[PDB]
């Protein structure tokens, strides 16, 4: 997971 | 100094301001260590950021990446890790709904020894760029003798309570970690572990995680002497539908266990809106209308977000604490700096009439107690024995025109610090 949106 | 407290690097404030301060390149560098092997433990993960962030001498040892992705995100992890063959991962167990792995640690094995890194970061470059987050550095543990008998403990039982935490994973990469920690002398460790792993915790299980942990510790190792309870965290949980729920019956009862005023510190939208960032600090700040508008009445515990004492007022807060200063903020009788922002899901729910503790997460934090020191009770360091709060005291309340920091909603009626709108979709 990249960040907290994706 | 005793505590091995520091915050990560700011990008854009006086360089006075990140003297004391690290990025990860600083904590990765060869002079913390000759690294032989790492495990990252984390939520988010940019992993070819990652890579980069290791001196090119370490950057082909292997490392162990602890997450909690499923299906796709887990394919699109296992991708971005592939190109670099000394990567490997491990999927934690998320047995519950809606619980995630948050617990942000490192594991630096060395020539030298070992260090283990307890922080509030994601692995991913916005996270520590211009945000205020938390950093513990644990002592350089040498390896035990080769003919030797000890145990390698401290008297916070700091080893054996890792032990304990990495023992939940019931994961074979971890059991090597577990093996190489037995190995290592951790007795100079001055702080407690708390930690939350998923589950359902019945009779003596429940003092083991999450805000009973936290509980059994201030029983047993606090005294008591009116003194409020602070708590600063960047994600909101549902808490219920009125303060004696959860906020203000279990969770502030663990709290304010010694051997009451309740401030919490979350950022407005004015704190957001006229950050370094901007609109898009709020990116980190997930606190969904959804959930809000179920809980109006917590706003009234809300104070804004300022850190002066730190250059920090314009770098929003990702790191998570937990403290309890006295009736005019000189001195405290504790601090926690920990991934577990304020929700059930990571320090626990009470369930079946309260003979069962739900927790849906792993968080990890450490503890600062003044008796691991030989001391009542620690000073507030005013500047960033004497404990450095990373934020103003005491708190300020929120005017009667600012609301909560909501991602989920947009914010066109005035531009940020960049000169742009919020408008989520
Ligand atoms: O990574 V989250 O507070």
């Amino acid at each position: 997971k990249l960040n907290y949106y994706d | 100094n005793p505590f091995q407290f520091y915050l990560t690097r700011v990008s854009g404030v006086k360089p006075k301001y990140n003297s004391g301060a690290l990025h990860i390149k600083d904590i990765l560098s060869p002079l913390f260590g000759t690294l032989v092997s790492s495990a990252q433990f984390n939520y988010c993960f940019d992993v070819d950021w990652l890579v980069k962030q290791y001196p090119p001498e370490f950057r082909k040892k292997p490392i162990l990446l602890v997450h909690g992705d499923k299906r796709e995100a887990k394919a699109h992890l296992h991708a971005q890790a592939k190109p670099y063959e000394n990567i490997s991962l491990c999927q934690a167990k998320l047995d519950i709904a809606f619980g995630t792995h948050h617990t942000k640690m490192m594991l630096l094995l060395y020539e030298e020894g070992l260090r283990v890194v307890i922080h509030t970061s994601n692995l991913i470059h916005a996270d520590w760029h211009q945000k205020t987050q938390g950093i513990w550095l644990s002592p350089l543990y040498p390896r035990i003798a080769d003919g030797t008998h000890k145990s390698g403990e401290s008297p916070t039982h700091f080893k054996a309570n890792l032990i304990s935490y990495l023992t939940a994973y019931n994961a074979p990469s971890l059991k090597e970690w577990i093996d190489v920690i037995h190995k290592h002398d951790l007795s100079e460790t001055n702080v407690y572990l708390i930690g939350s792993t998923p589950g359902r915790f019945q009779g003596s299980q429940k003092d083991n995680w999450g805000h009973f942990r936290l509980k059994k510790l201030l029983k047993d190792h606090a005294s008591s002497m009116s003194w409020p309870v602070v708590g600063q965290f960047s994600s909101v949980g549902s808490l219920g539908a009125d303060e004696s729920k959860w906020l203000c019956s279990e969770f502030k009862e663990s709290m304010l266990t010694l051997g009451v005023p309740l401030y919490l510190i979350y950022p407005s939208v004015e704190n957001v809106r006229t950050s370094l960032e901007g609109y898009p600090a709020g990116g980190s700040l997930p606190y969904s209308i959804q959930t809000a508008e179920k809980q109006n009445w917590l706003h009234s515990y809300f104070h804004k977000w300022s850190a002066e004492t730190s250059g920090r007022s314009n770098a929003m807060p990702h790191i998570k604490t937990y403290m309890r200063p006295s009736p005019d903020f000189s001195k405290i009788a504790w601090f926690l700096v920990t991934s577990a922002n304020l929700s059930k899901a990571a320090w626990g729910a009470l369930e079946k009439n309260g003979t069962q503790l739900m927790i849906r997460s792993y968080e990890l934090g450490v503890l600062f107690l003044p008796s691991a020191l030989g001391l009542d009770s620690f000073k507030v360091k005013q500047k960033f024995a004497t404990f450095p709060v990373p934020y103003d005291l005491p708190p300020e309340l929120y005017g009667s025109k600012d609301r909560p920091w909501i991602w989920n909603i947009p914010y066109v009626k005035a531009p940020d610090t960049h000169g742009n709108m919020w408008v989520p979709s």
